[PDB]
């Protein structure tokens, strides 16, 4: 299940 | 959701004061708390993120402290640019804002001047009657206006609006409009707006008889 | 420096749909997640939606779920919000917001930059200019004291109106109040000025009311 507050930026 | 509650919702302060705003989360949010400043009609601007990290360029008088569920924003010495509304925001699980804390200018208590205006002949010839009650240049903002028609307290048929703090004397002003149909206006004689306020020894009543 | 410019707002009827845009510049747009946040008139900030840098994940506030869709075109540095089945309570200033960098490892979603916002007004009202009525000074008055007079600017749509007194020459003591939205869908405000009770015989008082959407220009003399 996905964390909505995971990092949404490019790596 | 994770509910964010700020305390107080309004704070009156003077330039040079140390000012602290509290923000509590209903669930633990670790360090993931940010603070923003907003002025009327402008976008918010970031002050602090990760509870205590000052955003680059933000003045050093701003700081933040806390973890878990209790957090503070402190302005070490308040400046004129700092009168504004401040929001906290958690970004631990989804994204939610506190309700805002307005930092207003402190001044001495001021009684309103009260005025009542009957509806105009030009308006009446149209089918509606608007009765206006003005409370001019008072402080603090909390005031009670009650409309009595032939000494019958009114409810549900008035709206009010209040100005921001005056840039010269830091007071508020308040408008209250009572709206009745032309027919209903003509069923009654005595129209009164009654004002209670901390600057008034006793309630002030301003009234007319339409004639 | 980061720039975020929203557009697309305006007056729309309930039940219609509308797309908002946010043009980004001064940073590498395609490397950042973005959010929309909104603010109803006189209210607090409300998170609306988030989109990943590559569009691969989106989340929405429960209040807009199933009605709003966030999207982006990285080749044009533009963020979008598609709003379907609009309701009165969607009326608000809509802000686009860049995700702040954070320190390494941090949970995400504070906003280091915000657009100026675009106002969406969901309403069935038609453009209508105000009626302007006198708030005439009291005949009981106060001998050599202060009297209040004003203008009631009633039943107009949409916002804003402007009010001046005696063509801008009269400013001290003026209060123009925020409009209130009535049950009818129309707005109304009052503008008042306090003046020397003695000058009521001498000086003439006129409020200048302008409402650009209806091309209304009114000058109303207010006398006892």
């Amino acid at each position: 299940n996905a964390n909505p507050n995971a990092n949404p930026n490019a790596n | 959701d994770i509910q964010m509650t700020q305390s107080p919702s309004t704070l009156s302060a003077s330039v040079g004061d140390r000012v602290t705003i509290t923000c509590r989360a209903s669930q633990s949010i670790s360090s993931w708390l940010a603070w923003y400043q907003q002025k009327p009609g402008k976008a918010p601007k970031l002050l602090i993120y990760k509870a205590s990290n000052l955003e680059s360029g933000v003045p050093l008088r701003f700081s933040g402290s806390g973890s878990g569920t209790e957090f503070t924003l402190t302005i070490s010495s308040l400046q004129p640019d700092d009168f504004a509304t401040y929001y906290c925001q958690q970004y631990n699980n989804y994204w939610t804002f506190g309700q805002g804390t307005k930092v207003e200018i402190k001044r001495t208590v001021a009684a309103p001047s009260v005025f009542i205006f009957p509806p105009s002949d030009e308006q009446l010839k149209s089918g509606t009657a608007s009765v206006v009650c003005l409370l001019n240049n008072f402080y603090p903002r909390e005031a009670k206006v009650q409309w009595k028609v032939d000494n019958a307290l009114q409810s549900g048929n008035s709206q009010e609006s209040v100005t921001e703090q005056d840039s010269k004397d830091s007071t508020y002003s308040l408008s209250s409009t009572l709206t009745l149909s032309k027919a209903d206006y003509e069923k009654h004689k005595v129209y009164a707006c009654e004002v209670t306020h901390q600057g008034l020894s006793s309630p002030v009543t301003k009234s007319f008889n339409r004639g | 420096q980061v720039q975020l410019v929203e557009s697309g707002g305006g007056v729309v009827q309930p039940g219609t749909s509308l797309r908002l845009s946010c043009a980004a510049s001064g940073f590498t747009f395609s490397s950042y997640g973005m959010h929309w946040v909104r603010q109803a008139p006189g209210k607090g900030l409300e998170w609306v939606a988030i989109i990943w840098y590559d569009g691969s994940k989106k989340y929405y506030a429960d209040s807009v779920k199933g009605r709003f869709t966030i999207s982006r075109d990285n080749s044009r540095n533009t963020l979008y919000l598609q709003m379907n089945s609009l309701r009165a309570e969607d009326t608000a200033v809509y802000y686009c917001a860049k995700v702040g960098e954070g320190q390494v490892g941090d949970s995400s979603g504070y906003y280091d930059h915000w657009g100026q916002g675009t106002l969406v007004t969901v309403s069935s009202a038609s453009t209508k200019g105000p009626s302007v009525f006198p708030l005439a000074p009291s005949s009981k008055s106060t001998s050599g004291g202060t009297a209040a007079l004003g203008c009631l600017v009633k039943d107009y749509f949409p916002e804003p109106v402007t009010v001046s007194w005696n063509s801008g020459a009269l400013t001290s003591g003026v209060h123009t109040f925020p409009a209130v939205l009535q049950s009818s869908g129309l707005y109304s405000l009052s503008s008042v000025v306090t003046v020397p009770s003695s000058s009521l015989g001498t000086q003439t008082y006129i409020c200048n009311v302008n409402h650009k959407p209806s091309n209304t220009k009114v000058d109303k003399r207010v006398e006892p």
